[PDB]
């Protein structure tokens, strides 16, 4: 407090030299403790303890003196209370500047957001609302003879007060001219409605109103005459026609609001004049006109804040006159009138309400409502994660103190403690006001006092307390004889429409909104459960205010077609002669059909034909923007559509991407993994740069793989100084704008799974707002050319608060065919050549290279086998419904298969390449290459199951081919290699016979070719050389450990370094890994990770990937850092927040299958790169090998025995044979036999 | 059934008042039984044909086994002073529990009156609640005086602690602390573990419930002027009896149990108050016609009483009470409170001015009283007390407990045997095509039988490892020997209710449903799969066997809005109850079976007002027809289908 703030010096001199005196003590004391350390040293300072207790004591004297210093400021302005301690030390510390005052508006009053002040800041001339609507002071503010800061407020407060009773009664003085005409310009009224704000508005409309009614009542007078009733009725008909006209033009939207609001509120009056004149009341004081609510203004009250009193039944008000801004005005349904009868009568009784029923039924807006109407401030205070009790005290004091209302959301989802202390405070508060009740008693108030927070606190008698209740239950039994409960079991919802509909210039409310209402229960109940499906009232009000833009839209449209051409345009006329079930079902699909998903779309598509009956809705064309989707998508070899097409939904789904950019400006991507959500903003980035000429700036950003404190930054906890996170480094350089960032478009992408910690921050930035707070203390503004964007796979940890925010495009797997795949593959392989590096990717011409030719003639020869039905579709369905080690995603094994044909004509390269005299002619190329689909498609399927299932897909891939597979009977056509010639090669001639040493009889580096070994090494080398992260499993002691580690020491450029991981893995292991093999150098292009071995290719081997621990999220951070390495080619150096580039860097790793105990089920965003090999045990043949080997080794130093060697290990293997048949796992979880026994 | 049959005045011991006292010889028999053996014959013959007296013959079984007198001190009022001078320890704290809305302090303080024994009463809030008991209990610890400590149930930890403070109390021979709280589980158990439990419930009835409202009313306010406003205290009153003790026959009398308490009383004396102090103006008299009786009937509808009122048709019945008695009319003294009281008799309301004539004619009620004064028909005493009758069975069936060693999965084992061999093994699915998702009933019964389906699984995989259980096969799991205990007890598990169930249901008509459902499931399904889409509208539908029935009434809407192209805001809801066998049904028509009409006789779609408890509804036609904006005819009546 003594230094932060340089002016809570001269506020306290006294305390000022104290704590200088005390300061220098203790800066003295604390340079002798820090000459020796030592504890016995410390306990041996002269008088050291009795010095420090005269601290104690002399600290504890200041903190007492600032305390009452601040309690007594607090108790002198009100408001105060409702600040933290800290900003209030803040607003009395800069007195003397005033803008750094006025943030902390908007927590003191209700709707009075800034302070319009004088040139010199001397005066504060008037105030400001946040939606720009102002108030002129009838009498300015001289701040200059005022200079106390409690003082000017008071005298803010108070004039305030009394520029809305003058400006109130000018309004209600005006509009009593519109209230007997039969005739209405519009221009008057709109004038009228443009000179004052929104309350006065529609609080003169009812003053007006009611004071009309109730001198029509008096001139009733029980004679039977209707006519001055039907007079009011036919006026506010006169008023209505008048303000439908004027809606259905063009309208700025503070005016819109405000004729939204007139209109809301004179469709009830119209209502309830008509119940009035079907009941044939005749008197003034029937009941079914007091129990409607009632306003009496005088404009000879002295006294401003009883000028106008607001009756209802029994019950009777003031009218407090606080600024309230432009708030959302509520439709007056008969649940809300109940309710406000309700309130009204336990307001009247001295009692509190509770409004209870279940969520979204309008409780707590109700409330609102109700004490916005009365001009009450209104406190909603969130019994959800935002529940502060530190300063909640002395909210209940400032509520008690100034008079204001508080509202408890939710009151049945606190804990034991919260309700406990909450509950005893409102029941404390509720018993003070319940005293009130009998006044007869109660004519001295005595100044009327509570207790709380061991003080006594006076009570306004204008201050309530409500509690808002989510049953399913009942009331805490401190407050249960304390409260009025009342049901809001069902809200109407046709009502609520039929006023939505008829405020936005719709001339069929009424059929339109009994259609929409039943719409969205259906769509509720018939559709399937999501998380993120919204069918609540909410929604519906968001959909028809998007309804009524759309109609604008069509309006004007026809306007502007209109003008151009030679005709007479009329707005009545272009919108009488016009659909508008066509505009209400537009902007439903244009809402709605983005979050849903694709076998739920036809079913959404008949419930809105069964509710709109013969009404359809068409997608509108941007023929310019699917122009340069074309361009762009023939340029990075993508299949197109427009609709219906191989591709068609795609386009779309990139077309409403659009659409929701436009609309909002927080979106996410939230289909499956490999469903085109990754490149579909880089498609339409790269087709907007080129529509509208504007540079498209990307940053992806992994949130889970970097931590929250060096994604967003994080403050020392000593030496103050602030350091930028990653994404703070973002927004400070687009918003500094020192190399002309902010003329370009920047869209940042945060690719990885969602979590609610790190979005807590971001939540402050991704509502309306706009603004990122820091623990610095920086409010930083995010610029309009900037989009948060998002990528993940579901939204299974994904909060409300979130979600709420942000437009989102489901990106299913339907919207993905599997033809586009193959039209993607084989448009690549065409085009690019295999051998250019880096250099020509910038690049991206027949006579290129004759390796790109014959490729070419490659892919001529396997098309026929790449058609919707031919062999590599149904081998895919078919394997399908096999069973592997881990899910068969789909994207996996095409990728792998990509490259393992890759691989196949980078041999055919190779012969070339070895025999230059004549090339790989035509026939043998046909032969090699569709006889290696078929070893590729029986390797890239079935290499994740075992020897059955291998057979098994051999036999079906055998059934549906043409191109004949060998004779041998009881051999799997998966031993059977493709030559470089055009026939079958089995593995086990290819595979040699050594000999092994005595020395090194079991060592753990030497092994013995096989097979199985020689197969999965040829495997591994075909999946290496295009750096494939390659991961094999299997069950433990199969040998895949050594067998890649001695494949990828046998390759001579390959450096390996072994890893290991367990359940404790963070990323710093790999970045410590990093630092001691690679190095960071900087190029123009950007700096780059590379090895220092020049020329070898650096592999981490990772020996189990399942070994890092899930967090509470079902999220790696590890796994998600090797996956972003692998897709985007780098990642993020957090001390200097720029990205790095992987030069020579490569991932292998091994694992054990996720049914063991500690593994953990691989990320399928990770899933889909790595192509994965099931490593079984090696059989009976293997084994004999093997260990025929190992033993012809073993018995080398006793020689008269060698003609029993081989006998033995068949006896060797064959007895372990039978103990895997016999001590199976399911008897004991330790009959576990591998060749490691 | 031999016998029934031979019995020639079987009948009128079918509808006797008691029948229990003269149970018919039917049991055959080779030895003569005891006077206990008659007991338990005739006991058995009372559940299986009379339930309703069911409850009332056991009281006759005690009477057979220990004595008539053995339940004669219930109806008595409470021994306090012997109780508490002999039968407590003095560190032993008296705990006095009520229900909600009711008090039982008066007695302690008459009971110190009466002994002549000094007491400190103290009522806890806060923590002033607590520094003052503590002194108090550690001045009468030693002083042996008595102290009274009410509504103690606010502060469970306190309470803890209190409890843990008088164990280690060495207090004098004479000191007596109660304790009076209300019926809450928030107290600690070792309390009423280490207390001396009372249970102070207020006398059902009618006549009790206006003493009490009348005792609680000071005579000031009711004496005040005008002279007419006792009276309107006395229908208040009687308001407040006409649905408390409606309270008692739930689900008949109301929806659910809800909290008409003594506020409700207080504010509703608070608005008559303010309402006629704003008419008479402080007059003597005014007249009745002059009473603000709409504002009377909506802010007793709708603010005071209706505001726990969740459902409208309990806010109808309010309303329709409200109106039928808070009325000019009822002014008149020809008014009936209670008209067709047993049939004939009728109930008038006294003609008084000034309240002890009030009080005078509610202390001259009528000690018979049936539920034809509250509206009910006097059946629905047949049903409460049947329905306390299941409660007392299925409690004995929770006091088997397991003790008989020196049986229970002896039972259990042939108990889940045949609960296994009852439910068919495998229930077939339905096959997924695009033609029946133009058919929104095949999305209905695909939606029905994966539930259907999965708890099949469920049941019989958990049955089938309970028998496995009962055959030592298995160890014992937490979820399994839970499981095995409640199957012990008969009771349903939450682990074994997945949809929209009745609660507080054993697990024999659990299991009878289920044998029920799946059984209609199958059934249904093997019609879907052989005879296509078009089967699936002239199947006849019970609704109580499918999970969801408002999912059948949007699908039959749907149907028909898209068969014959209307928008489904144009459609509306016919009903036609056919009784001939056969009935061919319409384009719109969709054959509901198995409904139940409680209370009433439908013929030729045309209701009658019976004193039966349920009548089987025949194959009601449920119809879709376009909304004609033709006046509703007053002899249309909406009953809800629940």
């Amino acid at each position: 407090i003594f230094t932060g703030s340089a002016d809570i010096k001269h506020l306290l001199p006294v305390e000022t030299q104290e704590f200088q005196s005390i300061s220098t003590e203790f800066l003295a004391l604390m340079k002798k403790v820090s000459k020796s350390p030592l504890v016995m040293d410390v306990l041996n300072i002269q008088g050291v303890q009795r010095s420090l207790e005269r601290l104690a004591d002399l600290l504890g004297e200041i903190q007492k003196a600032l305390g009452e210093y601040l309690e007594r400021e607090r108790s002198s302005f009100p408001r105060f209370y409702f600040v933290g301690d800290e900003d209030l030390l803040e607003i009395i510390g800069n007195s003397k500047n005033v803008a750094k005052l006025q943030k902390h508006f908007k927590k003191m009053f209700a709707g009075v957001s800034s302070i319009i002040l004088n040139e010199d800041n001397s005066v504060v001339l008037g105030i400001s609302s946040r939606e720009g609507e102002e108030v002129m002071f009838k009498t300015p503010v001289s701040i200059t003879e005022h200079p106390k800061i409690n003082e000017w407020l008071t005298l803010v407060e108070k004039e305030m007060r009394v520029t809305l009773a003058k400006l109130l009664a000018e309004s209600v003085t005006e509009v009593e001219i519109f209230g007997k005409a039969t005739s209405i310009d519009p221009n008057t009224y709109i004038t009228w409605i443009d000179k004052y704000q929104a309350q006065l508005v529609v609080l003169s409309a009812q003053i007006a109103w009611s004071e009309n009614v109730e001198t029509a009542l008096s001139s009733m007078g029980g004679g039977g005459d209707a006519a001055p009733l039907h007079s009011v009725l036919s006026n506010v008909e006169v008023t209505l026609n008048v303000l439908a006209d004027s809606v259905l033009m063009e309208q700025p939207p503070l005016r819109r609001r405000k004729l939204e609001h007139l209109i809301t509120e004179l469709v009830h009056q119209r209502d309830v004049t008509r119940s009035l004149i079907k009941s044939k009341i005749d008197n003034a004081k029937s009941f079914e006109w007091l129990s409607q609510m009632r306003f009496y203004f005088d404009p000879k009250q002295t006294d401003v804040l009883q000028q106008l009193s607001i009756q209802m039944a029994n019950a009777k008000f003031n009218y407090g006159f606080e600024y309230l801004g432009v708030q959302d005005k509520l439709v007056q349904t008969p649940l809300t009138d109940r309710c406000y009868l309700t309130m009204t009568q336990a307001l009247e009784a001295r009692l509190g309400g509770s409004p209870f029923g279940p969520a979204g039924t309008g409780k707590t807006e109700s409330v609102k409502a109700l004490g916005h109407q009365l001009g009450r401030f209104v406190l909603v205070f969130n019994c959800d994660e935002t529940f502060d009790f530190q300063a909640m005290g002395r909210i209940f004091v400032g509520l008690c103190q100034v008079g204001a209302w508080g509202c408890f959301d939710e009151f049945n989802r606190l804990e034991e403690r919260m309700l406990s202390a909450v509950s005893q405070q409102v029941q404390c508060i509720q018993e003070a006001l319940r005293e009130h009740s009998n006044p007869n008693y109660d004519k001295t108030s005595a100044p009327i006092t509570c207790e709380l927070l061991n003080k006594q606190v006076k009570v306004s008698p204008d201050m309530a307390i409500f509690i808002t209740m989510n049953p399913g239950s009942n009331l805490p039994d401190n407050l249960k004889k304390l409260f009025r409960s009342l049901a809001m079991t069902k809200p109407d919802r046709q009502l609520i429409a039929q006023v939505m509909l008829y405020s936005q210039g719709f001339r069929t409310a009424e059929v339109l909104a009994n259609k929409i209402v039943p719409f969205f229960k259906l769509c509720d109940e018939q559709l399937s459960s999501q998380s993120h499906y919204d069918f609540g009232l909410r929604a519906l009000k968001s959909v028809l205010v998007s309804a009524g833009n759309v109609k604008r839209e069509r309006i004007q449209k026809i306007k502007r077609e209109k003008e151009e051409r030679g005709e007479a345009v009329d707005e009545g006329e272009i919108a009488e002669n016009l659909p508008e079930q066509e505009i209400l079902i537009q902007s439903v699909c244009e809402t709605m059909v983005p979050k849903l998903v694709a076998e739920d779309i036809p079913l959404l598509f008949s419930l809105l034909s069964d509710v709109f009956p013969g009404v359809q809705y068409h997608r509108g064309e941007m023929t310019a923007l699917r122009e340069e989707l074309k361009k762009v998508c023939q340029e990075m070899y993508l299949t197109y559509g427009d609709g219906e097409e191989v591709g068609g939904m795609w386009v779309e789904k990139v077309l409403q991407l659009y659409q929701i950019t436009q609309i909002n400006h927080g979106l996410m991507m939230v289909g499956p993994s490999g469903s085109g959500k990754s490149m579909a903003w880089r498609v339409l980035l790269k087709a907007l740069e080129r529509l509208e000429g504007v540079e498209g700036v990307a940053h992806i950003i992994d949130p889970k793989a970097i931590s929250k404190d060096h994604l967003y930054g994080t403050l020392d906890p000593n030496t103050r100084e602030w350091t930028d996170g990653l994404f703070t480094h973002v927004l400070r350089k687009i918003i500094d704008s020192v190399r002309g960032e902010l003329q370009k478009r920047q869209w940042i992408v945060f690719d990885g799974d969602v979590d609610p910690e790190w979005v807590e921050n971001l939540n402050s930035v991704l509502d309306d707002n706009k603004l990122l707070t820091l623990p610095n203390g920086e409010r930083l503004s995010l610029p309009p050319n900037v989009r948060i964007m998002f990528e993940v796979q579901d939204l299974k940890y994904a909060t409300l608060a979130t979600v709420s925010r942000c437009g989102m495009v489901w990106f299913s797997e339907d919207v993905l065919s599997t033809d586009m795949i193959f039209n993607n593959f084989l448009a690549r392989l065409r085009s690019i050549p295999l051998d250019e590096g880096e250099d020509e990717a910038q690049r991206r011409e027949e006579a290129a290279s004759p390796m790109l030719q014959i490729q070419r003639d490659a892919a001529t020869i396997m098309q026929p086998y790449f058609t919707s039905n031919g062999l590599v579709t149904k081998a895919l369905e078919h394997a399908f419904q096999l069973e592997h080690i881990m899910d068969l995603t789909r994207l996996r094994c095409l990728g792998s298969l990509f490259s393992m044909l890759h691989q196949a004509c980078r041999n055919v390269a190779q012969y070339n390449a070895n025999h230059p005299d004549f090339p790989m002619q035509i026939e043998q190329l046909e032969r090699y290459i569709q006889r290696y689909l078929v070893y590729a498609i029986l390797w890239s399927l079935s290499g994740d199951s075992r020897l059955k299932m291998r057979a098994e897909l051999g036999e079906y891939i055998r059934r549906i081919t043409t191109v004949p597979l060998p004779t041998a009977p009881n051999i799997p056509i998966i031993d059977y290699e493709v030559s470089i010639s055009g026939e079958w090669s089995p593995w086990q001639a290819k595979v040699p016979q050594i000999e092994v040493e005595t020395h090194k009889v079991a060592a753990p580096d030497v092994v013995v070719p096989t097979l199985d070994t020689v197969r999965h090494e040829a495997l591994l080398y075909t999946w290496l050389a295009e750096h494939k992260p390659l991961v094999l499993c299997g069950p433990p002691g199969s040998g895949k450990t050594m067998t890649l580690f001695s494949a990828l020491r046998a390759l001579p450029d390959m450096e390996v370094v072994g890893l290991n991981f367990s359940s404790a893995t963070t990323p710093e292991l790999l970045l410590k890994t990093f630092d001691h093999y690679c190095e960071y150098r900087r190029t123009p292009n950007g700096v780059v990770l590379a090895p220092v071995q020049l020329g070898k290719w650096l592999v981490l081997f990772c020996d189990e990937i399942n070994l890092p621990d899930m967090d509470k999220y079902g999220t790696q951070r590890v796994i998600s850092f090797i996956r972003q390495m692998v897709e985007h080619g780098g990642f993020y150096r957090t001390s200097d927040q720029t990205w790095v580039k992987l030069e020579r860097i490569q991932f292998v790793g091994a694992c054990n299958p996720p049914t063991d105990p500690g593994r953990k089920p691989l990320s399928h965003r990770f899933l889909r790169h790595v192509p994965v090999v099931y490593v079984d045990y090696p059989g009976p043949a293997s084994l004999t090998q093997i260990y025929g080997t190992f033993n012809r080794a073993m018995l080398r130093l006793i020689p008269s025995l060698r003609t029993y060697a081989e006998p033995l290990t068949a006896a060797m293997v064959e007895f372990y044979t039978m103990s895997q048949e016999r001590f199976t796992q399911d008897t004991q979880p330790h009959y576990i036999y591998s060749p490691r026994e | 059934i031999a016998k029934v049959q031979a019995d020639e005045q079987f009948g009128i011991w079918l509808d006797s008042s008691s029948p229990e006292q003269t149970v018919p010889y039917l049991w055959s028999e080779e030895t003569p039984a005891t006077p206990i053996g008659q007991a338990i014959h005739r006991l058995l013959l009372i559940q299986a044909f009379r339930p309703d007296r069911l409850l009332a013959m056991a009281h006759m079984f005690v009477s057979t086994n220990l004595g008539e007198s053995f339940m004669s001190i219930m109806e008595q009022p409470l021994d306090l002073t012997h109780i508490v001078g002999t039968e407590v320890k003095p560190n032993t704290p008296v705990l006095m529990c009520s229900v909600p809305g009711y008090d039982a302090s008066g007695h302690v303080e008459d009971l110190a009156a009466e002994q002549n024994t000094q007491i400190t009463s103290i009522a806890i809030g806060s923590a002033e609640g607590f520094n003052q008991a503590d002194k108090a209990i550690n001045t009468a610890v030693k002083s042996g005086r008595w102290v009274m400590l009410k509504n103690v149930h606010l502060a469970p930890g306190w309470l803890m602690q209190l409890e843990k403070k008088l164990h280690s109390l060495q207090p004098h021979a004479c000191f007596r602390l109660f304790l009076t709280m209300e019926i809450n589980p928030k107290v600690p158990v070792n309390l009423l573990r280490a207390g001396r439990i009372f249970v102070f419930e207020p006398p059902p009835g009618v006549k009790a419930n206006m003493l009490r409202t009348f005792s609680s009313i000071p005579v000031s306010r009711i004496c005040k002027s005008p002279n007419e406003r006792a009276r309107l205290y006395f229908l208040l009153a009687w308001f407040h009896a006409i649905i408390q003790e409606r309270l008692r026959y739930a689900p008949l009398g109301w929806s659910k149990k809800y909290e008409f308490g003594e506020s409700d009383l207080r504010s509703a004396c608070d608005t008559v108050d303010t309402w006629l102090d704003d008419t008479a103006k402080g007059r003597q008299n005014i007249s009745p016609d002059k009473i603000p009786w709409s504002a009377l009937k909506t802010l007793m509808a709708q603010s005071i009483y209706g505001g726990r009122v969740d459902n409208e048709f309990d806010q109808r019945l309010l309303n329709t009470f409200l109106e039928r008695l808070f009325t000019t009319r009822s002014f008149d003294s020809e008014f009936k409170l209670a008209c067709k009281v047993d049939g004939h008799k009728d109930i008038q309301m006294p003609d008084g001015i000034r309240r002890e004539e009030f009080v005078q004619w509610v202390e001259l009620l009528p000690d018979t009283q049936t539920p034809s004064w509250l509206g009910l028909p006097n059946n629905a005493e047949r049903v409460l007390l049947t329905t306390q009758g299941v409660d007392m069975i299925s409690k004995m069936l929770k006091m088997q407990m397991l003790e008989d060693e020196d049986a229970w999965m002896r039972t259990l084992h042939t108990t889940a045997s045949n609960w296994l061999h009852l439910i068919p093994q495998t229930l077939s699915h339905l096959k997924r095509t695009v033609e029946n998702i133009k058919d929104p009933l095949f999305r209905f019964f695909e939606r029905e039988v994966k539930m259907g389906a999965k708890l099949l699984q469920d049941v019989r995989q958990d049955l089938a490892d309970v028998v496995q259980v009962c055959e030592g096969k298995k160890k014992q799991t937490n979820y399994l020997r839970t499981l095995i205990n409640e199957l012990v007890k008969g009771i349903l598990p939450r682990s074994w209710s997945h949809y929209t169930v009745p609660a507080g249901m054993t697990v024999i008509q659990w299991v009878s449903d289920f044998s029920e459902r799946i059984k209609q499931l199958q059934n249904i399904s093997l019609a879907a799969a052989s005879g296509g889409a078009k089967e699936l509208k002239n199947i006849h539908v019970c609704l109580g066997g499918l999970f969801v029935p408002e999912a059948y009434i949007t699908a039959t809407r749907q149907y028909v809005a898209q068969a014959n192209s209307w928008s489904l805001e144009e459609l509306c809801l016919e009903v036609n109850v056919t009784t001939s066998q056969g009935a061919t049904l319409d384009a719109c028509s969709f054959g509901v079976t198995g409904l139940k009409l409680q209370g009433a006789t439908c013929n030729n779609n045309k209701l009658s007002l019976s004193n039966a408890i349920s009548t089987a509804l025949p194959l009601t036609q449920l119809r879709w027809v376009k909304q004609t904006n033709t006046e509703k005819k007053a002899s249309v009546v909406t009953l809800p289908v629940y």
